[PDB]
């Protein structure tokens, strides 16, 4: 029994490092960025693509993957960050399609998702020139109206993409998770910070269920 | 001619795991447990005495599949990662490290068995499985004909054949050596989560996330039996026969491992007692435990 | 097909002894 | 490969006080417990001292408690053994050795070559064969007894056996009673049941000659037979 | 405790005889279940050690052990105030239902530095400062066991001869009420009810002092706004179920001392009941108020 009992220091130093290194592991906060193809995926900053970075001294760890069904890998993240160029309209509602998808995932609805409307720009452009019609691709836009330099023409249309992808959140999730909507340009460096005061809200909220306050 | 109550109960809980498990193996000796997790470890359980024998730092953290190499020497890691990673335990130097890197597939590795310790066959999301030669990194041979991802796989006792399952909802049973699909029957109405042999290599288990499992046997071109009930309605995470085949345990997402009677299709018996959904589903090579790992982060010793 | 369940069962049967779950051991000859 | 070096012997003079010193290379030697051992110039080898893996368990040997200090640096892949005081005894080779257990683990692998000692100014494990003559082709066969059975109720049995070549250094033979080392030939196996205990040889090679040592590990101290030398002709 | 002509009204008119009885089964009734059924499912059933749980479970216990020996209460006070079962029950049942009182006061507020430090400054700790929950929770049961020894020792059985009645803990000796009494509940009020409750309301008008403000986000509706309504209701719960019980506590006794018009057990003894009907209200709106505590008692039973 003298080496059954080494045995019992060397598994008890196993379990020793596993919380050491368990301790690393966690208090870094996991995000999956589920951008649509021909969209800003890489400028808001194997298989599996990782983009580290870390505000306030929290570190996060963004994951991309370019080779649906290893989704349910994920439910572990604080967010998912789903990226959709506001600019293009022929897979805009394909886009809508996709963020739905994503809402609505068995292994989700415990997760908030982070909505970056990008190419901002080239939709105020592209409004603004107004080369082609909206109406013809979203008819009931011609009955929107506005709820709020700063130009009034395009934020009409602005928030309209805004509009569509969170009438698709608040039709689902019964407050389990949220959409938090965003307009951003591939030049702002406010990305990251959007996203820590967003992750932030969701720790908070998830203290709140789980330490019985709502 | 049923099984009444099989009241199987925990005997041990190999605590330790820092994260969601998913796969473990069976040592031949049929004392050392290997098992996975999103911690980014593979740990060496002793059953017996629930000592841990090793930990395995890995590079990528998002494993899908382990094995145990026959011989006992080597343990197998896959995952989101497009490599397959052989480790070898009986290193003179004392630690664990890599053996080889095995590269060359296009999407996460879903599945990965051991075979006579020199050839190793894993299956891919990329629709493609592959047996390789560990000592040069190569592929010996490539399957393909998947619709989609590729998601389980099983030697069979002789490891002449090996079957794997797919999100096509379609089970592909595949020749090492011949190189070509032998059988692809289908049926079931959704991805199939988790495949497994019978003991005596002529038969199959597949587990679906239409939260029923079926019994395949080459012989048949069919399903000979479906598991399933009307108070079930959430996928199959793992399946496991028993050494005679007649308790097959079974994971499902509800938190609990539905024990079914494999030739009377009844639920038998039900492992309950885990957290979250539970993963991976294990039985012994000599029939003496099943070991059950799960999203709680717990592997149980069952008896 | 049917003789495939039927070999499924004779195997079943066959081994029908080696199973300590399908039929509890003796603690006195168990590691639990 | 995996190799250990010890210094610090040499000779001692009255009252005099050294420390000798292992130094593991090419090996986690973190990840294994150290031990140390002796072996008298024509007296048969003793136990002297153990340091786990991770210093949480120490172990001397009874003539020797107290006076011995055993140390460890584990970032430099080092081990010490403190001597306080000199006595006349203590004359004596010392050895440096590795094990590492686990499920299928086998301890006392790797043996340092040594380093003297010499000085000038508890189960028994024991063995009749204190020599015999053989010769090449043979298939003899060593026994050693024990004063009390080792088939702890786990199924193992922590007897364990090592050849002495001439001029060499201890070799792992047979460990847990039945089990074959690293580097040992096919020829070698351990059998028996109990309390004594049978190292049978096969076709007996020129290299299977030297001082054969069986020594018990069921608790400390541990403790060694007279061996057994072989006189090949 | 009363120090007589007009005292022995109280322990004549109905106040006593059939309202407090009545009024102690009302919680009694509630009391019992409602936090068995939560201990129920924080320890049989729940399979996870997480930190809130922990308060929470011991609170469970701290109700049930105040309640129990009311049986023996509320058979107490419709005998007229005549103490039967003898020298040891009576020691028994006023050392659980203060003893346990008070504990459950402490480990209320417990949770309010608790939800603080986890909303503001959240870290994610609880997947591992579970050891400090269990700590503190038996610092707190030894705290109250080492100051409610007292409770067992002195003598609080006097048998009036004026009509014939022993009564427990509702009479005792002026050598015992003015000396040694005193400073028993003084300090306990002071102690173990007061400075808990500077703990807990600053914690909770601090919490909503956060969950209102600029640098909060905007998706409040159906989590942040609810959550300030209950932080208010466990709080004002908190606040009024004892602050008038302790404070007539502090006021009886410090006439006492200095006056002796003992005669403000009167308004302590009702004042007391809601006190007690406290133990009833904890479990309906801590647990309860919990979305899915909803759902894990339901797979509980």
């Amino acid at each position: 029994s003298a080496e059954d009992k080494a045995a019992v220091e060397r598994s008890k130093m196993i379990d020793r490092n596993l919380r050491e290194d368990g301790e690393k592991a966690r208090r870094e906060l996991k995000l999956l960025l589920l951008g649509t193809g021909e969209s800003g995926k890489s400028t808001f900053i194997t298989g599996i693509i990782e983009y580290p970075f870390d505000l306030q001294k929290v570190n996060f760890h963004m994951f991309d993957v370019g080779g649906r069904k290893w989704i349910q890998c994920f439910n572990d993240v604080t967010a998912i960050i789903f990226v959709v160029d506001s600019s293009d309209y022929n897979r805009l509602q394909e886009a809508l399609n996709d963020f739905k998808s994503i809402w609505n995932n068995r292994w989700l609805r415990t997760i908030s998702v982070i909505l970056f409307l990008n190419k901002q720009d080239l939709l105020a452009e592209k409004v603004l020139a107004g080369k082609s019609k909206i109406e013809d691709y979203f008819p009931e836009f011609a009955r929107y109206t506005t709820p709020e330099g700063e130009d009034p023409r395009v934020t009409r249309a602005k928030y309209f993409i805004r509009k569509e992808f969170v009438d698709i959140s608040t039709a689902s999730g019964d407050g389990r998770h949220i959409c938090y909507p965003h307009f951003t340009c591939a030049v702002d460096t406010e990305n990251a910070r959007r996203i820590f005061n967003d992750c932030k809200d969701i720790i908070l909220q998830m203290n709140l269920r789980e330490y019985n306050l709502v | 001619d049923p099984v009444g109550r099989i009241q199987m109960r925990t005997r041990r809980t190999l605590r330790g795991h820092l994260a969601k498990i998913y796969a473990m193996h069976w040592g031949t000796d049929s004392r050392l447990l290997v098992s996975a997790s999103q911690d980014g470890k593979l740990i060496i359980w002793d059953s017996y005495t629930t000592n841990k024998v090793h930990a395995i730092p890995l590079r990528s953290s998002w494993v899908m599949t382990c094995a145990y190499a026959p011989s006992g020497n080597y343990v197998a890691c896959g995952g989101l990662d497009n490599i397959c990673s052989i480790y070898n335990l009986k290193t003179r130097e004392g630690n664990v490290r890599v053996s080889r890197e095995l590269a060359g597939h296009t999407g996460y590795l879903s599945c990965c068995r051991f075979l006579d310790d020199n050839q190793i066959v894993t299956s891919s999301g990329d629709t493609t499985c592959a047996l390789w030669d560990i000592e040069t990194g190569q592929q010996t041979t490539t399957f393909t004909g998947h619709t989609g991802d590729v998601m389980s796989l099983s030697l069979a006792p002789d490891t002449r054949l090996f079957v794997s399952g797919a999100c096509d909802a379609s089970a592909k049973l595949w020749d090492v050596r011949e190189g070509m699909c032998r059988q692809t029957f289908t049926g079931h109405e959704s991805d199939i989560n988790a495949i497994c042999f019978f003991p005596n290599g002529n038969a199959f288990a597949t587990g679906s996330d239409d939260a029923t499992c079926r019994l395949f046997d080459l012989r048949a071109d069919q399903e000979l039996m479906t598991y399933s009930h009307d108070n079930i309605i959430c996928g199959i995470t793992s399946v496991s026969f028993s050494k005679s085949g007649r308790l097959l345990l079974a994971g499902y997402d509800d938190f609990n491992c539905n024990v079914w009677d494999a030739l009377k299709a009844d639920r038998a018996g039900v492992l309950a007692g885990h957290d979250n959904r539970v993963s991976c589903l294990g039985v012994t090579d000599d029939g003496m435990a099943v070991a059950t790992g799960s999203w709680d982060s717990f592997l149980k010793i069952w008896n | 097909v049917s003789k495939a369940a039927a070999d499924l069962m004779a195997y079943c049967e066959a081994h029908a002894k080696e199973d300590p779950l399908l039929t509890p051991v003796p603690a006195s000859e168990n590691p639990f | 490969d995996v190799q250990l070096v010890e210094s610090g012997g040499g000779l001692v003079q009255p009252g005099g006080s050294r420390k000798l010193s292992c130094s593991a290379s090419g090996f986690a030697f973190s990840s294994f417990g150290m031990h140390w051992v002796r072996q008298a110039p024509e007296k048969g080898l003793e136990w002297v001292a153990y340091i786990s893996s991770g210093s949480g368990t120490i172990y001397y040997a009874d003539t020797v408690k107290g006076r011995f200090t055993i140390s460890r640096d584990d970032p430099k892949n080092t081990l010490f053994l403190q001597m306080t005081s000199l006595r006349s005894e203590d004359t004596a080779m010392y050895y440096c050795v590795r094990s590492i257990y686990y499920y299928g683990s086998s301890p006392f692998d790797f043996w340092g070559q040594g380093t003297t000692l010499t000085v000038s100014s508890d189960i028994v494990m024991t063995q009749a064969t204190s020599s015999v003559p053989v010769t090449p082709g043979e298939s003899v066969s060593i026994s050693c007894r024990s004063s009390k059975s080792l088939l702890h109720s786990n199924g193992n049995t922590y007897l364990y056996w090592f050849l002495q070549r001439p001029g060499q250094s201890p070799q792992l033979l047979i460990y847990r009673m039945s089990n074959l080392a690293s580097g040992v030939p096919d020829r070698f196996s351990g059998s028996g049941s109990g309390t004594a205990f049978t190292l049978t040889i096969s076709r007996l090679e020129a290299e299977d000659v030297g001082v054969y040592y069986c020594m018990q590990h069921l608790e400390y101290p541990l403790t060694f037979g007279a061996g057994t030398k072989l006189e090949l002709k | 405790s009363l120090i007589d002509e007009f005292s022995a009204s109280v322990l004549t008119g109905k106040l006593t005889t059939v309202f407090l009885p009545i009024v102690y089964t009302i919680v009694f009734v509630v009391g019992l279940p409602s936090n068995g059924m939560a201990l129920w499912v924080f320890l049989f059933r729940t399979k996870k050690k997480h930190p809130a749980v922990i308060y929470m479970a011991n609170l469970a216990l701290a109700d049930l052990l105040s309640v129990i020996w009311f049986p023996l209460k509320i058979a107490y006070h419709i005998h007229g105030n005549n103490w039967i079962y003898g020298e040891a029950l009576c020691n028994v049942l006023i050392g659980f239902f203060y003893g346990n009182m008070y504990c459950s006061i402490l480990f209320m507020t417990c949770l309010s530095v608790q939800r603080y430090w986890v909303i503001v400054n959240p870290m994610g700790h609880s997947r591992k400062k579970a050891n400090i929950a269990i700590g503190i929770s038996l610092a707190i049961w030894l705290l109250i066991l080492l100051v409610t020894i007292p409770l067992y020792v002195v003598k609080q059985t006097i048998f009036i001869p004026a009509l014939n009645i022993t009564t427990c803990h509702d009479v005792l000796p002026e050598q015992l009420l003015v000396g040694d009494m005193f400073n028993y509940f003084l300090s306990l009020a002071i102690g173990v009810f007061l400075f808990p409750a500077f703990l807990t309301a600053s914690a909770y008008v601090l919490m909503i002092r956060m969950l209102r403000s600029s640098a909060m986000d905007e998706n409040s509706e159906k989590k942040r706004k609810r959550a300030i309504k209950l932080i208010v209701t466990v709080l004002a719960m908190y606040l009024i179920c004892f602050t008038p019980s302790n404070l007539l506590l502090v006021v009886h006794y410090f006439l006492i001392k200095s006056q002796g018009q003992s005669h403000v057990y009167a308004l302590y003894i009702v004042a007391l009941c809601l006190s007690t009907l406290n133990s009833c209200i904890d479990p309906f709106v801590y647990y309860f108020v919990s979305h899915d505590f909803r759902d894990h008692a339901k797979n509980a039973l």
